[PDB]
RNA sequence: GCCGUCGCUGGCAGUCGGCAGAGCGAGAAAGAGAGUGGCGCGGACGCUACGCCGCGACGAGUAGGAGGGCCGCUGCGGUG
RNA sequence: GGGCCCGGGGGGCCACGCGUCCCCCGCGAGCGCACGGGGUCGGCGGCGAUGUCGGCUACCCACCCGACCCGUCUUGAAAC
């Protein structure tokens, strides 16, 4: 189970990165990257991840289905959003609330979606 | 649609009324007085009309925000602060600066400006300071007074007319080729007449007092056996 | 300063188990926010013996 | 609907808006019986001296039943007896104060611990400055600073004492709940003696500080507090 | 009531 | 251009100076690396009057602005550029400090990919 | 969040927030005084008066 | 004001959101209970619960005891 | 003096409803101001690119106060 799981997990993991009295965590979905159980990417149901897009522009959106649990190959579905700044941020919204897919999460999904489009902008 | 009325008992002291709870009832005859019981706009297109929104969602969160911060209540703007004036300083009182390029010089105190600066001008053909800000505490107020209650101020000497301007000129390309220095501040024939028309209304009046226009022009300074604590002035 | 004597300012109770399970740090857990939540004094009895040590609580014969 | 929850909730928000304005009214009308119950209590001692010095006769005035009591001295070097007491009087800090209700058990302590306390007879207005700048109470057994009459109401309510106008009525006169008024009292901590003490390690009478100066507590208090 |  | 933390609080610290070791100075053998003395007759854990000072929990930071650099950011060490996605939503309160052993080809490559992120390098121009 | 201590004595609001009539024993005390010592400079102002 | 210890065997899983209604600080043992008859799709942070937060009181120490060290040294199984 | 200063015939009241029975003879809205659950200014001025700004720590130096050499056995050690 999820409690379980991340009983097992809060130390031992092999993403887990421990120094500077901070405690950082390097899972797939796991965005603001810090371990909790909260934001962790692994341990739950459902869970959400906000990676940019292969090429230069675009965020891809990686929901994990509920059907395909112990089925790690089509576990996760992949969405990628090349529109403009705003349209981006209203469409993973939407995919969050309107889906009432693990809502606690979806201002940490807007602000990883602005941190990718400030990173892909060209620098100055 | 009541107009409006002032408090109807005076303010005694600060946060006390000078009448009681019944009595301000009373006064107010309030036993007479018993009562009982945007963002979407539509506007067309070249087709059909757009429900166009306002203050559309930002297009940009960044990763952090600083939190909310509690309320208080007794902080106000300086702007809308009271200006305290000491009892000393009254119109036509002769004051000596301290700390401005004016050191040492007796002028003569016009009025006090809404922002709180003492607006003051020594005769400028005297002592040489024309109307200009100073603040109340770094000058000290000789007791020495002229009758100056029959003196105009013009209206438009505010603290903006006498507010500084910044001179705005660091650099350009114009100015890197054809250096100017950085500018200076030329003196406004406004600043000037207002300059001239003061004085003709001050200067009558200062020539009256024998030795006073003598005694304008000369500088305090201390000397040696001089304490600032053991002398009035 | 003040004349007290700082012997006993450490009250020596178990604030927590010391196995480190995690089917025991689990029920723990929800017996921790019972007791904290409800207002029944049994929950909090529950979690004051599931802090205790397997000495503390012996075993109970079917007699 | 939640048009019937709306105006139910507002119903609520009206009783305790009127529960409210009926205790500020109680405590308002409590205080002015407190002024009067004082200057009767004023009064009634000058009208007693003055019928006897009609008649030449003397008024001795009642034995005063409330004493303030102050540690005078360092916790280096106490007696075990005299550390017993200025713990069961809970002065166990030097310039700590306290009220203490008098009686034989209790002077026959103040005379134990003579010679570390300076304790006297305090004023109304004494007692009014102690209560309102150095009053805090003993929640849960926590130093909690006494800000507002829901904090004495909510812990002496049962005994009818429910702000800061009936603590201050039963500590001056001696209540019937006095030993729980004094009890949930922490005991004040006072700053040094501006001006400074005469003599610290000799009695009162002897021209220092220790023991008992009757009327003259008071001005130790208002250098003190 | 009585302030109606 | 500098990068702004997030916020920027009064930094305040109760003390400056290291905390020197007992006759550290009249030998060198004795280093100022800090050993609590425990001789009888020692004069500094007694705590005499212009003696040497002794380590006590009391001059511990505030902890708001403990471990937090005069920049306004805490710090982090960074041995490759995948450690920095970790350090990408916390960019307004902590900074990146390449190792010490990073070559200068990769040190290249990660001080790029923080200037990317907007990542603040405290040792940006390190080995060039 | 821990409440500020204010005094009581220098507070006036506060005063007002512990014991409501404070506010008339101040009204109080007030008028009483600046009544008596109207009194007394109609006293002392019917003496300059009363010694000329 | 700041650091820490102790105590409250304190509080927080309620982040209960167009399947919504945003509360449990207030003096007084207990329900913002049910039924039965007279446009604009929007709302910061949190929660490694071994975590986070709030309150007070406290802070010497040889011999000795205990705890906590993301203090340090060398090798072993894993893992970066 | 106390009894709501028992009862009859110029200033202050946290008193001011109508309808009785009777002994004593449950929601009025607004609008602001503030000694009101810990500081804000919607106030300002000066200088700033080869000589100036900052750097508490870290190198040297100066000065004032403090300041005996550590481990040890010892009732006691800076100890002749
Ligand atoms: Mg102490
Ligand atoms: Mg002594
Ligand atoms: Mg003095
Ligand atoms: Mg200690
Ligand atoms: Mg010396
Ligand atoms: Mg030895
Ligand atoms: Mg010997
Ligand atoms: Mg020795
Ligand atoms: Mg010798």
């Amino acid at each position: 189970s999820a409690h379980l799981q991340w009983m097992v997990v809060r130390n031992c993991s092999s993403f887990l990165i421990k120094r500077n009295k901070q405690t950082y965590s390097t899972e797939p979905n796991n965005l603001k990257a810090r371990n909790s159980f909260r934001y962790n990417g692994l341990i739950h149901r459902k869970t959400v991840g906000v990676e940019p897009a292969a090429d230069g522009k675009g965020v891809v959106v990686v929901m994990k289905r509920r059907s395909g649990q112990r089925k790690p190959a089509t576990s996760y579905v992949r969405t990628t959003i090349n529109k403009n700044a705003r349209a981006t941020l209203s469409s993973i919204r939407h995919m969050i609330r309107k889906n009432k897919y693990h809502p606690d999460l979806r201002m940490a999904a807007i602000r990883r979606a602005s941190a990718i489009l400030r990173s892909q902008k060209p620098v100055m | 649609k009541g107009k409006p009325h002032c408090s109807r008992n005076p303010v005694l002291v600060r946060g006390i009324g000078r009448y009681s709870r019944s009595a301000m009832y009373s006064r107010k005859a309030l036993y007479k007085r018993k009562y009982a019981a945007l963002a979407t706009v539509t506007k067309p297109v070249g087709g059909g009309t757009r429900v166009v929104k306002l203050r559309k969602m930002p297009r940009y969160y960044p990763t952090e925000d600083v939190p909310r911060k509690l309320l208080s209540h007794g902080k106000k703007p300086f702007s809308q602060h009271v200006r305290k004036l000491r009892a000393s300083i009254t119109p036509g009182t002769i004051l000596i600066i301290l700390t401005g390029r004016h050191r040492g010089k007796r002028v003569v105190f016009l009025k006090q400006l809404s922002s709180g600066l003492l607006l003051v001008t020594g005769p400028l053909s005297l002592n040489r300071v024309p109307l200009r800000r100073t603040h109340q505490k770094f000058v000290i107020a000789t007791s020495t007074k002229i009758d100056i209650s029959g003196v105009k101020i013009p209206k438009h000497l505010t603290d903006a007319y006498f507010k500084k301007k910044k001179l705005r000129k660091p650099r350009h390309q114009e100015g890197e080729i054809f250096d100017t220095e950085k500018e200076k501040y030329e003196i406004t024939e406004q600043r000037k007449v207002d300059q001239k028309a003061v004085d003709s209304q001050i200067l009558p009046k200062i020539k009256a007092v024998p030795q006073l226009q003598g005694y304008l022009r000369s500088v305090f300074a201390l000397t040696n056996g001089v304490y600032p604590h053991k002398l009035v002035f | 300063g003040v004349d007290i004597r700082h012997n006993k300012d450490r009250k020596v109770r178990r604030k927590e188990p010391k196995s480190q399970d995690i089917y025991l740090r689990l029920l723990v857990k929800l017996y921790r926010f019972l007791a904290r939540r409800t207002n029944s004094t049994f929950n909090q009895v529950v979690l004051k013996r599931l802090f205790m040590s397997r000495t503390n609580r012996p075993p109970l014969s079917l007699s | 609907n939640f048009a019937e929850l709306k105006i139910k909730r507002l119903r609520k928000k009206f009783a305790q808006k009127m529960l409210r304005k009926a205790r500020r009214k109680l405590i308002y009308e409590k205080a002015k019986h407190y002024h009067k119950e004082y200057r009767q209590m004023y009064r009634t001692e000058i009208r007693m001296a003055r019928m006897a010095r009609k008649a030449g006769n003397f008024y001795v005035p009642a034995e005063p039943k409330l004493a303030f009591v102050i540690r005078i001295r360092g916790i280096n070097g106490v007696s075990p007896k005299v550390r017993k007491v200025l713990q069961l009087l809970r002065l166990r800090q030097i310039f700590n104060g306290t009220f203490v209700k008098l009686n034989k058990a209790s002077i026959n302590m103040l005379r134990i611990v003579e010679p570390y306390i300076a304790w006297g007879y305090p004023n109304l207005k004494s007692v009014n400055e102690l209560i309102y700048k150095r009053g805090y109470g003993k929640i849960n057994k926590k130093r909690i600073a006494l800000t507002d009459n829901t904090l004495i109401a909510r812990s002496l309510g049962k005994y009818n004492i429910i702000c800061m106008e009936d603590l201050i009525h039963e500590i001056y006169t001696v209540g019937k709940h006095f030993k729980e008024a004094n009890n949930f009292l922490w005991p004040f901590k006072l700053s040094s003696p501006r001006g400074g003490m005469k003599k610290k390690t000799t009695h009162f009478v002897e021209g220092g500080d220790a023991g008992n100066r009757e009327d003259q507590i008071n001005r130790l208090i208002r250098r003190m507090n | 009531r009585g302030l109606r | 251009a500098a990068l702004r933390p997030l916020v920027k609080p009064k930094i305040v610290k109760k003390r400056t100076k290291k905390f020197i070791r007992h006759q550290s100075d009249r030998y060198v053998k004795i280093k100022r690396n800090w050993r609590k003395p425990r001789g009888i007759d020692n004069r500094v854990r007694r705590r005499f009057k212009g003696q040497i000072l002794m380590p006590n929990i009391g001059y511990g930071s505030n902890k708001k602005t403990k471990h937090m650099l005069p920049s306004g950011f805490r710090k982090f060490l960074v041995h490759n550029v995948k450690e920095l996605e970790v350090l990408l939503m916390c960019n307004k309160s902590y900074c990146a400090e390449i190792a010490h052993n990073v070559s200068s080809k990769n040190r290249k490559a990660i001080v790029e990919r923080a200037a990317q992120l907007a990542i603040r390098v405290t040792n940006p121009n390190a080995r060039l | 969040r821990r409440v500020l201590k204010k005094n009581p004595l220098k507070n006036l609001r506060i005063m007002l927030k512990l014991n409501p009539y404070a506010k008339t024993m101040r009204r109080n005390t007030i008028l009483r005084q600046a009544r008596n010592h109207k009194l007394r400079v109609e006293r002392a102002a019917a003496a300059l008066a009363a010694k000329s």
